């Protein structure tokens, strides 16, 4: 499939993974990395690039950040900038990440799980609000 | 049998939670879901709630089961692939005695509770669901617990019965 | 402050409140609680309580959930019903969870947060793509 690398400031991907898990099973083909204070981005390239060593990234790589601009998204920025099947979204939530994993499986192409990546994570903020009674 | 399929049967106190009912209605390639059971039916305001977020191409219907008894008896949905809904094993037992055909029940999650034995990470029952269950075996109904499809399958009896003898 | 508390399956919340605090620094007024299996909507109810004793509810309590329909959500759900200034939002992200501190103290109405937090968690998710040149 797919593979799936997740990095956000902190420690957070691991447990976004595992919350992911916890919905769906675990995951295969998923990696995740984490930025300290007193790494650049130069450190978390070589995180990152150890990742994908152990991942199949023959269809392609998407790497789901927290924040535009921060560090993980600087430094994924610059892995996926001349790379084919590439590419980097911010903003990664749960709805986003459940979606992704479940459509993964159905072998989409590389632009239709980007696509619906953006478009789940999108939908998926939503407030209660009022009800119709 | 020459009228509605059923194509699943899940049990959850929860009816749709997380994507199980987005992910299970695609692999079970399931285009509508009813709802048994008389609690929420008799809850308006969690009917709009269930029926608002009813997933895209899906429609998800309320009734009672005396009322889903009737809606099987209808051939006009004949073929037409339908996923039940209940929450508790005992509205599948009363299904079956009005002469419902079911050849295996699902148990998706169980919401734990005092004076109830964990049989699994989220699968509660009492001595009242685990007689339920005993009968529809006795049917030869087959019954599997599992939370997701891509879980590995276990027996509901062979919980039970390292449990309850 | 407004306050806000924060839920999502198994372990995610307090990370998620860490990666922001490493962002914006220490905050107050916040609560978190996790979702661990065999747990049930009532379980979490009586978590979220807990929490909220512990917060000046007096402006209103924001939940901030992973998901829309699952457990975490239906006991945020649960409580908000009928109280003014109470509102659940799903798909919580950084980015989301960043706006929201940083405009929760310009003291806002609590209309003005909700509103504020649904468009930044959306305006989050964005795909890199490829940048002109």
């Amino acid at each position: 499939t797919i593979a799936i690398v997740i990095g956000t400031h902190g420690w957070a991907a691991e447990q976004l993974l595992k919350t992911a898990e916890m919905l769906l099973g675990e995951q295969e083909n998923v990696g995740w990395i984490d930025f300290v204070p007193g790494e650049n981005a130069e450190t978390l390239i070589e995180k990152y690039n150890a990742q994908l060593a152990k991942l199949d990234t023959t269809k392609g790589v998407l790497f789901l950040v927290d924040t535009w601009g921060g560090s993980p998204f600087n430094a994924a920025s610059r892995i996926v900038v001349d790379k084919e099947h590439y590419e980097v979204i911010a903003g990664v939530n749960i709805p986003m990440l459940v979606e992704t994993l479940m459509a993964r499986d159905d072998d989409p192409s590389f632009d239709e799980l980007v696509a619906l990546a953006v478009e789940t994570g999108r939908e998926g903020v939503k407030a209660l609000k009022a009800k119709p009674v | 049998n020459d009228y509605m399929v059923i194509g699943l049967a899940r049990i959850d106190d929860r009816l749709i939670h997380g994507q199980v009912a987005t992910r299970w209605t695609k692999e079970t390639n399931v285009s509508r879901i009813i709802v048994v059971s008389d609690e929420v039916a008799a809850d308006t305001v969690r009917k709009t709630l269930l029926t608002q977020v009813a997933p895209p191409g899906v429609t998800a219907h309320v009734v009672d089961v005396a009322k889903m008894i009737r809606v099987y008896n209808n051939p006009k949905y004949a073929g037409e692939r339908v996923m039940l809904l209940f929450t508790n094993p005992t509205d599948v037992e009363r299904l079956v005695e009005g002469g419902v055909k079911i050849t295996s029940v699902n148990v998706g999650g169980m919401a734990f509770r005092q004076g109830k034995t964990q049989v699994n990470n989220a699968v509660s029952v009492d001595e009242k669901d685990i007689e339920a269950f005993k009968k529809l075996n006795a049917r030869g109904i087959e019954l599997e617990v599992r939370k997701v499809s891509t879980d590995p399958k276990l027996k509901m009896m062979d919980l039970i019965s390292k449990i309850d003898k």
